[PDB]
């Protein structure tokens, strides 16, 4: 049985989008030509459909941000008085005095990490930190009450008890270690704040793969394919029509096989992008404005709270779990039998410290005398197998007596 | 002269021997803002990443510039995504606004009250 | 768009076999013939290329909705927003072309109320803690409801259980606590 416990705070980094990008099929294949354009005419519709499939990439990327970032309807703020019952959040709350409204470990997140034209996202930076915020003080303000409806406001110490007795442990031990778990806490969120500060792999991961594949598709345009030369304008000045045709074929047929093989290669990196996003919305809904009871969901342990913190191109969830420390041996029965009768404990394990009996919880060590308000009875002794004697006491006879 | 894509960045001219950089002239997209046919005709016409100076209401956005819509210094919900926080919608002209994210409250919270 | 791409030269003299036959020697036809089999061909592989990447989407989406089929209707699931909004009580499904429909019933909760609240009650030198509720009061008396509706009720040893005295805890407040076997005894 443990006799003691740790706060751990973990961090989880998801990516949610990506670049915007474009390109024109024409410009990149012709450039500013006309001959080159005619010739390009008569393959069909390559060039629409190519700028339709870019373009359905470009739209699902805002979608990605709105369905994990916009999940509160209204815009919550913290009460100026911080009193929270000892518990410390700065370096995740925001800070005016910076321009943008970035907490101290958004700043800390955001500092380390022919045809073609980029565009802007719908949502800024300012935006995302606003929708980050208001989501933190909400569960900081009014706990899980505002994912089902209006937000109820609630003593931060109340919601630990809640929170406590959500994983088995009873609220007394709570409220009788408040300022530890409370100094725990400051801890685990000042390690992080030192651990950041001296991690973003995945984001940067994205980056590099996106500028990877810009490049290899610009640098494409300086082959050949079998023409006299790879400039479009040198082949239209030393040749006459009828034979610059049959150069101009050649250069139209490697260029439209690089799009092809960069637009395809886009779609399928795009659908990966899609399924981080939909697990990153998930968490957001299922740690963030709950309590899980799925292992290893959100952190590693006994979920209590989530924090969600913006990232440039992702997000970061900060989770707080539960960790028993120091157990210890005991010898343990599974019924009592006492006057022919077989009792079980009611929400507990009946232990011995190798000369008495008591009933305890199970994820933590507080025992008690055995008495018939903490067992029932079922049958007798005959059928148990390991049962062992002791006496049970009945409160009502002392005081009757 | 070559970029690292090696394109001719730079020239030196041949009878006064000096270096004169060469730039590309501008180019991008163009997307016409409209409100259902129903309701009305007219358009607004925005040039993705052109300064407003080189297109022959002018306001300009991080998008790009925009024609034929007139800039409020009010917020509403989204209707029509422009980009960069900007939003239009038909209100009788086209408008272009910041997008709100929604209400502001603020929770009534204190360390012995519970709702 | 498949169909459509069959009326293209693709760099040859006619989009038509018969015409191109006519019109033509065999030797010189071949040639025209080999430049339409190659443009119809990648029309062909791109339409396989698109279907294949539009079925994994259409997969992942059954997947999901298989999922919801079994948590929402044939359960009560406890995860937040998977099963409509609100608190989950029930779903329904309905079948729809090439698709599925789930209405979801949820329980949303309405008319909150100012109250005032206490972690523990101090009685006796014994901080007693609720079973299963919340201690609030009105503004002169105090009672223990449960936290997700208003039934107020009144503190006794059934409600509530003993733990330690009232030095530790932070809040405690002073009240009085019922016993009911004394009346009885009595
Ligand atoms: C449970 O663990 C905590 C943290 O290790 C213990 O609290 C520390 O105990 C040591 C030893 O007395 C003190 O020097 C520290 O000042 C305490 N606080 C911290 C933050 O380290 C606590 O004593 C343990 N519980 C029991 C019953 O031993
Ligand atoms: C096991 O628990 C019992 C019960 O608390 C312990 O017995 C107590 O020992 C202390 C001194 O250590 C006495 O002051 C109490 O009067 C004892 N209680 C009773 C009911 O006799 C016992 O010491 C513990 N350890 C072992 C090895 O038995
Ligand atoms: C808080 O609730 C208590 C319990 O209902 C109220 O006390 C009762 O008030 C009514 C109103 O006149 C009386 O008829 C009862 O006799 C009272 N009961 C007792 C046991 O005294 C109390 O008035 C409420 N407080 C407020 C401020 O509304
Ligand atoms: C929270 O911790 C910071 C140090 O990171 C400290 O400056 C601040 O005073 C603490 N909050 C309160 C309310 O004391
Ligand atoms: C418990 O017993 C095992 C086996 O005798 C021993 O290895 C261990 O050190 C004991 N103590 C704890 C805290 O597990
Ligand atoms: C546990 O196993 C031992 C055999 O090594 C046996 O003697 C003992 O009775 C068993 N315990 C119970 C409670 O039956
Ligand atoms: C427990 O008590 C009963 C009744 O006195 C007795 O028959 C039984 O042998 C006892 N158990 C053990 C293990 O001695
Ligand atoms: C002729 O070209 C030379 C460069 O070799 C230049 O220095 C000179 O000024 C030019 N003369 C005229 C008349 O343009
Ligand atoms: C155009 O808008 C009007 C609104 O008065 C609506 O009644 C009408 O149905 C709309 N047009 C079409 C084709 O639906
Ligand atoms: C457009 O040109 C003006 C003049 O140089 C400049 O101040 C402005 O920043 C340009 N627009 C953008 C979007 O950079
Ligand atoms: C924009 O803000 C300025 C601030 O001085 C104000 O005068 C102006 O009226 C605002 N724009 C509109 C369309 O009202
Ligand atoms: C609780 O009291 C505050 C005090 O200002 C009030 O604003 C709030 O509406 C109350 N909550 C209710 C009535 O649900
Ligand atoms: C609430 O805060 C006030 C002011 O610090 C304090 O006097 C009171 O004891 C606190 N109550 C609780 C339950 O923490
Ligand atoms: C509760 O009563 C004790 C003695 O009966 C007293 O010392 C203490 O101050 C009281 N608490 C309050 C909050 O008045």
């Amino acid at each position: 049985i443990p006799t003691n416990f740790t706060i751990s705070v973990t961090t989880e980094i998801l990516p949610v989008s990506m670049t915007k990008t474009s390109v024109d099929c024409t410009m990149y294949i012709c450039g500013d030509s006309t001959e080159c354009s005619n010739l390009l005419l008569q393959y069909g519709s390559f060039c629409t459909q190519l700028n339709r499939a870019l373009t359905g990439i470009a739209v699902e990327q805002d979608k990605n941000t709105q369905e994990v970032f916009a999940q509160v309807k209204q815009i919550y703020k913290t009460p100026p008085i911080k009193d929270f019952g000892g518990f410390n959040f700065s370096q995740i709350l925001p800070d005016p005095s910076k321009p943008s409204k970035r907490s101290f470990i958004e700043d800390l997140l955001f500092n380390k990490v022919n045809g073609l034209t980029v565009l802007p996202p719908l949502l800024t930076d300012e935006m995302i930190a606003q929708y980050t915020s208001a989501l933190l003080a909400g569960t900081i303000t009014s706990g899980w009450t505002f994912g089902a409806g209006a937000a109820l406001q609630i003593p931060f110490a109340m919601q630990m008890a809640y929170r406590f007795n959500g994983i088995g442990v009873t609220q007394n031990v709570l409220y009788e270690n408040q300022k530890l778990i409370a100094n725990q806490f400051n801890s685990a969120i000042g390690k992080i704040q030192d651990s950041l500060s001296s991690a973003l792999g995945k984001l940067q991961d994205v980056v590099n793969q996106n500028a990877q594949a810009l490049n290899t598709l610009v640098k494409q345009l300086s082959s050949n394919f079998g023409a006299i030369s790879s400039v479009l304008n040198d082949i239209l000045s030393r040749l006459d029509p009828p034979e610059a045709e049959v150069q101009i074929d050649r250069l139209i047929t490697g260029r439209l096989q690089s799009l092809q093989t960069y637009v395809t290669q886009q779609l399928i990196r795009a659908a990966e992008i899609r399924a981080s996003a939909n697990l990153a919305a998930t968490k957001m809904s299922e740690c963030v404005l709950g309590q899980s009871k799925r292992v290893d969901f959100c952190g590693k342990g006994y979920h209590l709270m989530s924090f969600p913190q913006s990232a440039p191109h992702g997000v970061v969830f900060l989770h707080v779990t539960y960790v028993p420390a120091q157990e210890k041996n005991f010898t343990t029965a599974p019924a009592i039998c006492h006057d022919g009768k077989a009792h079980f404990p009611r929400e507990g394990v009946f232990v011995s410290n190798g000369t008495h009996w008591f009933v305890t919880q199970r994820n933590f060590y507080e025992p008690q005398i055995i008495t018939t308000d903490n067992t029932f009875v079922s049958g007798n002794c005959d059928v148990v197998i390991g049962i062992v004697n002791n006496t049970v006491y009945d409160p009502l006879q002392p005081e009757l007596d | 002269g070559r970029d690292i894509a090696d394109t001719t960045d730079a020239v030196r001219d041949p009878q006064t021997l000096e270096i004169l950089d060469i730039t590309p002239c501008s180019f991008g997209g163009v997307s016409v803002i409209t409100p259902g046919t129903n309701t009305s005709n007219q358009v607004a016409v925005l040039y993705q990443g052109v300064n407003c100076t080189e297109v022959p209401n002018v306001f300009q956005t991080r998008a790009g510039c925009l024609i034929g819509a007139e800039h409020v210094n009010n917020s509403y919900e989204c209707d029509i995504p422009i980009g960069a926080g900007i939003c239009a919608s038909y209100q009788q002209s086209v408008i272009a606004y910041t997008m709100s994210l929604g209400a502001e409250n603020s929770v009534a919270y204190s360390n012995n009250s519970i709702a």
